[PDB]
Parts: C-alpha cells; structure tokens; sequence
C-alpha cells in the first residue's frame, strides 16, 4: 500500500525523469537482458542488440505505461486494465520477471538521479514498482 | 546432486511404482490449469479451455509422457544431471524459448502429483528427497541458457 | 483474485479436512522443515524433532488461522489483521518463506484427501493460500 | 563463479574506486531503510525508526563495514568463493539464523549503491558482471545451512 508520501516520493522522481522516460525504458531493458538473460525467452522476434529501434520503441511504451499509473497511482487496477489483460491472456509472462524488469528499472534510475534517489525514495519507487506488477499479474489466474 | 544413500533409495524406490505416461500426464495437465500462463507454449495443443478440457487432451497427455520419460532417464544419473540434460538445455532455450520458471513450476506439481497418488507413503523425508531431484533438474535443464 | 467457484472448492476442502486440521498444520511444517532448512532459521528456539509439542501446537495455530480465513474469505484483510501486524512488525518473516510453507501445505491436503484434490479443487487451493500470504505479508512496508 | 576475463577486469576496475566502509554503511543501511524486516537481526543496535536515524546510525555504519570488507576479499577468490566463505556461512546458519534470502536482498541493494554512486560508468555490461558476483557470494554463503 503507497502512502501519501510514497506517492508524492515517486511524482517527485518520474517528475525529474520527465521527457526521458523513453530512454531510461529501453536502458532498463538491455540491463535486464544482460544480467538475467532468461528473459529474452521472451522477445524471439526481436533483434536485441544494443541500440535496436525494437528495444528502444518497447522501452518507450514501457515508460508511457509507467507514466500512467504515476497519474493515476490512486486509481492503477483501473488505469493499466488494458495491460493486465494484454499480459494475462496474451503474453503471460511468468510473474517472476516483473521483479527482475523491476530491479533494473531501479538501478536505471539510480544511475541517472544522483541526487534524487535517496533512501526514502528509493524505498517508495520499490513499492511502487511492486504494485504495477501486482497490477500486471492481477488476472493471470 | 547430492543425496544421501537413503534418499537415493528412497527416490528410486517409489519411482518403481510410477506409471510414467499416467504421472506425466496428470502433472503436465495440472501445470496448465493451476498456471494457466504455462498454456502459452502449447496453443497448437487444441481446447484448453477447462480444466476437464485439459486433462483430457490427447497432446497434453502425449507431452506429459514425452517429458516425464526423459525425467525418469535422468533419475538413473543423479550424479551428474547437468552432462544429462545438456542438449535439452540447449534445445529449450535456442529453440523453444521456455522460461526455465516453467521447469520449478512443473517440479512442484509434479511433487503434488506424486502426493496425491501414493498418499501417506510419500513422507516428509521422501518429499525432502523428491524437492532436491526437482530442483536438481531444473537448474540442469536452466544451465546452458544465455 | 477468489471466484465464487473457488470460495466453493475451499470451503468444501477445507471441510472434509476438519477436525484433522491441527495434525494437518503440523505435517505441512514438518515438511517444510525438512524439504526447505532455510526455513528453520525462524524457529531456533523450538525443538523441531519429529512430534514436539511445540511444531504440533504451532501447527494447530496456523490451521485455526486458515480455518478462520476460510470462513471470512470475502473479508480476509480484516480478519487477519492482528496476524498480519504479528508477522510485519515483530517475526518478520522474509515473504519468500510463505511460498514454501503453502506449497507443502498443498502437498499435505494432496496426500490425505485423495478423492477432493482434483485440479479444479488445487488450482482454487494455491490461488486461497497466495491471498492469504498476501495479506499476511500486506504489511511489511 | 565463471567470469569471463573482461568481466573480471570490469569488475576490478570499478572495485578498485569504491571506499569500502562508505559503501558498506550505505548498503547496509538501504536494506533495513527498503526492506525493514531485515532489521529483526539488529534491533541490539539502537534507533532503526526512520531513514535518517537508519543511515545515520554508527552501529549500522560499522556491520555494514565489516560486512562489505568480507565482500572484498571475496573478489579476491572469485574462483572459490565456496571455500572462502564455508566458515562464514555456518556462522550465519547455526549461530545468527538469517534467513539466507537476506543475502541476495543485500546483493541488490549493493548493486543500486554501486549504481548511484558511479552513474554512467556503471554501463549494462558491468551491471551483468556485478550481478553475477553478488548471486555467487549470496550462494556461497548459503551452502552450508541444514
Ligand atoms: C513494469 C512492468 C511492465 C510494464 C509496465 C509493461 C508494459 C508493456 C506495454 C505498454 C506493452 C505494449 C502493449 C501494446 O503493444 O499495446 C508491453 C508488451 C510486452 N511486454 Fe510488458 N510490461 C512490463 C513487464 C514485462 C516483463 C517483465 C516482460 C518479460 C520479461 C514483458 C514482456 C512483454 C512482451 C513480450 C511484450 C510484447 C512486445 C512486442 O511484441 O512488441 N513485459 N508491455
Ligand atoms: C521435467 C522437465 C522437462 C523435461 C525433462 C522436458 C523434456 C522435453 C523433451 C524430451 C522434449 C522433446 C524434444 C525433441 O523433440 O527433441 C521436450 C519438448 C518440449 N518441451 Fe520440454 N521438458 C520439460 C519441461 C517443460 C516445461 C515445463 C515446458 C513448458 C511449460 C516445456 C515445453 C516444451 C515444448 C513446448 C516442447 C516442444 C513440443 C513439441 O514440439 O511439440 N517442457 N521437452
Ligand atoms: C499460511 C501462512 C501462515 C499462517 C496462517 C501463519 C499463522 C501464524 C499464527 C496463528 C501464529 C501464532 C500467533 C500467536 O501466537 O498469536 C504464527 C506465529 C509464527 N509464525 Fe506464522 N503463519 C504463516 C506463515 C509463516 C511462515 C512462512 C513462517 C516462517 C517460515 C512463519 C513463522 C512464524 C513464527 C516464527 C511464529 C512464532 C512462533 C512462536 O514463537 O511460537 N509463519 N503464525
Ligand atoms: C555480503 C553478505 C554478507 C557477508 C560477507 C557478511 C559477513 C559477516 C561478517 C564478516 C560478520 C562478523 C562475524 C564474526 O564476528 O565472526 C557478520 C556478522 C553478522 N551478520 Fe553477516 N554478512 C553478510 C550479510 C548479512 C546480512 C544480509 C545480514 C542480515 C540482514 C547479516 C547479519 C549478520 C549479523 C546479525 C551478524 C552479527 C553481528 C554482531 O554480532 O553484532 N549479514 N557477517
């Protein structure tokens, strides 16, 4: 459950990631490829070689959707349906990997917020991202 | 692995009272019920779409035997599972494309399965022994991913 | 999230288990202790020989826990609300542990209700004791 | 583990920058801020009741120290981190009962840490080579519970 600070911790940090949400997308996707290699069993059809307009166009509406449910952090199971029921009875990809995509998205912004990304923060935009996938996987079964 | 010698023989023990084709049909079909997201792999299977649907499913019930089989060979070389299922590693990752996930999940339905089958036979100590061969397998099916 | 017709098959297991629940409670943390030894580092102050008084007594606990789920299982969060403080603030048990724990609970239904444990009865019995690890981890943060 | 030469170079180099007691502190400290039941070890060690009295802390900055310096001469012996932490890892196990998830929590913590600290010279190819590291020590340090 976001607090009311979480959510002003996290508004604050996307707030500063702003119009390169895109890019932290698609970095946030080649980390995750190359440290847990398991998950492109999930993208056979893609060419993921660094810098590939595949990988960056997913990791921009990856960043979109992240977008969203910042708007919408009072009102997510609403805001990403759509989504979960893309991921649930389309892709169903094993809901261990929202945590591994979770972690690097993490890393991404820690690499890019020197000085946002406190402690407090840090502990908000995890819980954060718990939620969007608890969100994602809410249909699966 | 490493088992001791009691729970070698515990293992090889019930695995002699198994109808492999039985087991292996049910464990593959529970898998596709109790996680349905596992579905993803087999839609050239037919109608999946209840659980009675997919437990009497004729390629569902072809696969549970194919995989249970190569499963059952592997259990007459714990010591070395990894040299075993190498080339299978290889296939389900460069061409498959199965998320090794899907191997721990069918280990527990498969623990589940053998539970339910022989009841009060299946102690603690030899569930304890089936958990590490699962795990054992899985990481030896997972290990020449990349 | 529960359907209807998973509330009917975990009230309808969950019945035929009942007054065996306590043994039952027991024999799912004997396994877990056995298949997952990890699992021990909370308990070192039991004696988790096969039989204690104190495993067969915790295991009664957490049945009557179950138990209680099962009856207000349109209202989990408010019915486990004291348990759910107990694990968040004070036992602090690691939320991978309560997988362990619900997947030898699932062996243990398995091995002692050979008629009921059908797929339908075990899909709906995995997807009961993720809610309840769920709100009993609800807390934590 | 198995790195490969230019992973263990990078990870090396980027070591070779890092103040140990100052990371360790901070390390330490994110976990009990990000992940508050692993203060259940510590609550010997005083005030844990908000981010600043956590990260402020002297007796966490000291565990995080001495914790992290076990890490370093880890890297050491990349080739048999097994050996190198047998003794520590029965320590953990019989005498302090952590749950050896902790572990792989403070593996990930360590690698945000490295992250905010070094920025872009923390590239996806060093963050894959100090991932494999932190599961290696994780393991190791688990291998000897029972
Ligand atoms: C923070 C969690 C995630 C978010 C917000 C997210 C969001 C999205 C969005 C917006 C799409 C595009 C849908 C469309 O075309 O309309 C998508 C597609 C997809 N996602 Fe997810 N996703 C997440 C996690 C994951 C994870 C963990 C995996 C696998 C490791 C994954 C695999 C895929 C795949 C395979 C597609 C299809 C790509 C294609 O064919 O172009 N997703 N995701
Ligand atoms: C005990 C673990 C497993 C073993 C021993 C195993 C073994 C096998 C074997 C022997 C084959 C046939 C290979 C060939 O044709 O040359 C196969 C194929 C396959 N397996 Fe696995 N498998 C296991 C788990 C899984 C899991 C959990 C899934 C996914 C849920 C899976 C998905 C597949 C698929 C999709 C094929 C291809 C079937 C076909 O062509 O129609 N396997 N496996
Ligand atoms: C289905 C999930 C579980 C349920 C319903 C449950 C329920 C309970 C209940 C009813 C108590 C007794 C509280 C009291 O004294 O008033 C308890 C205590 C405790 N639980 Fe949980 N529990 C669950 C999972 C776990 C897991 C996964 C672990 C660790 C592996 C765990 C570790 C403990 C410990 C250490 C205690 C204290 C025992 C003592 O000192 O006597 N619990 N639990
Ligand atoms: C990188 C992983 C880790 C390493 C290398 C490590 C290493 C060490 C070392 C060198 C000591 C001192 C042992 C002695 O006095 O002989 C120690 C103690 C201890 N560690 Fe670990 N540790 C690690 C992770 C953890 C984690 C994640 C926790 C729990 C959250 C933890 C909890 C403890 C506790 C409670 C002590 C006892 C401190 C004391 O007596 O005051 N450690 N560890």
């Amino acid at each position: 459950m976001l607090s009311p600070a979480d959510k002003t911790n996290v508004k604050a940090a996307w707030g500063k990631v702003g119009a390169h949400a895109g890019e932290y997308g698609a970095e946030a996707l080649e980390r995750m490829f190359l440290s847990f290699p398991w998950t492109k069993t999930y993208f056979p059809h893609f060419d993921l070689s660094h810098g590939s307009a595949q990988v960056k166009g997913h990791g921009k509406k990856v960043a979109d959707a992240l977008t969203n449910a910042v708007a919408h952090v009072d009102d997510m199971p609403n805001a990403l349906s759509a989504l979960s029921d893309l991921h649930a009875h389309k892709l169903r990809v094993d809901p261990v990997n929202f945590k591994l995509l979770s972690h690097c998205l993490l890393v991404t912004l820690a690499a890019h917020l020197p000085a946002e990304f406190t402690p407090a923060v840090h502990a908000s935009l995890d819980k954060f991202l718990a939620s969007v996938s608890t969100v994602l996987t809410s249909k699966y079964r | 692995m490493h088992l001791t010698p009691e729970e070698k023989s515990a293992v090889t023990a019930l695995w002699g009272k198994v109808n492999v084709d039985e087991v292996g049909g049910e464990a593959l079909g529970r898998l596709l019920v109790v996680y349905p997201w596992t579905q993803r792999f087999f839609e050239s299977f037919g109608d999946l779409s209840t659980p009675d649907a997919v437990m009497g499913n004729p390629k569902v019930k072809a696969h549970g035997k194919k995989v249970l089989g190569a499963f059952s060979d592997g259990l007459a070389h714990l010591d070395n599972l990894k040299g075993t299922f190498a080339t299978l590693s290889e296939l389900h990752c460069d061409k498959l494309h199965v998320d090794p996930e899907n191997f721990r999940l069918l280990g527990n339905v498969l623990v589940c399965v053998l539970a339910h089958h022989f009841g009060k036979e299946f102690t603690p100590p030899v569930q304890a022994a089936y958990q590490k061969v699962v795990a054992g397998v899985a990481n030896a099916l997972a290990h020449k991913y990349h």
